[PDB]
């Protein structure tokens, strides 16, 4: 189920790459067997960074960034969201 | 294709 993790950055950064479409919308699709527009995942995680340390993992989908609902959300959406705060983000993500 | 961003 959904989970919330909030991440300050370091001066590498979140450490965390973050994947998926260019567009908007798109076919649903289950994620643990719920449905959903496409989400962004996170692709891979800096071992020891902050990322890693707050629990975030690879595979994990995102479903929120900051408060506001990423579902199906283009990925610049989703950069600029996590680009909102000077060093603070809060996710909102599901394990695989 | 997808497209990654290291954030």
């Amino acid at each position: 189920s959904p989970r919330v993790v909030r991440i300050v950055k370091s001066e590498s950064g979140y450490g965390f790459n973050v994947r998926g479409q260019v567009s908007e919308g798109g076919q649903l699709r289950s994620i643990n067997g719920e449905l959903y527009a496409p989400l962004q995942h996170v692709s891979a995680v800096l071992p020891g960074g902050a990322a890693d340390r707050a629990g975030v993992r690879k595979g994990d989908r995102i479903l929120e960034v900051n408060g506001v609902n990423v579902e199906g959300a283009t990925h610049k959406q989703v950069v600029d969201l996590i680009r909102a705060g000077e060093k603070e983000l809060i996710l909102t993500v599901l394990s695989v | 294709d997808d497209i990654s961003t290291v954030v």
